[PDB]
């Protein structure tokens, strides 16, 4: 009657999302960027500092 | 002579539970995999004798 032939694997699954990614990809080159900038602007204002 | 018919159809009934047994060896963990099952009975009764 009614049977069955087992079990067969069938895929390989990534937990991957673009979105969340990307978003995080903006939001790290612009800090990136402002943390590059306060880099060198201390290196000015040390150049100050006594 | 009927028993040959008897043993056999026992021997054949069970190599179909024992092949619904390994069907759910297989599946034990498969998404949504549901429990599966054989069922039995007796043969139809004639009066042939006593």
């Amino acid at each position: 009657g009614w049977i069955g032939n087992g079990v067969y694997v069938s895929g390989v699954q990534r937990e991957y999302d673009a979105f969340i990614t990307n978003q995080l990809r903006g939001a790290q080159n612009q800090s990136s960027g402002l943390t590059t900038r306060y880099e060198q602007m201390s290196k000015i204002d040390n150049l100050l500092a006594d | 002579s009927s028993l040959i018919n008897h043993a056999m159809s026992g021997l054949n009934a069970a190599q179909a539970a024992l092949n619904t047994v390994s069907n759910n060896i297989n599946n034990y963990n498969v998404a949504g995999y549901t429990r599966q099952t054989t069922i039995l009975a007796q043969a139809n009764s004639t009066l042939g004798a006593g």
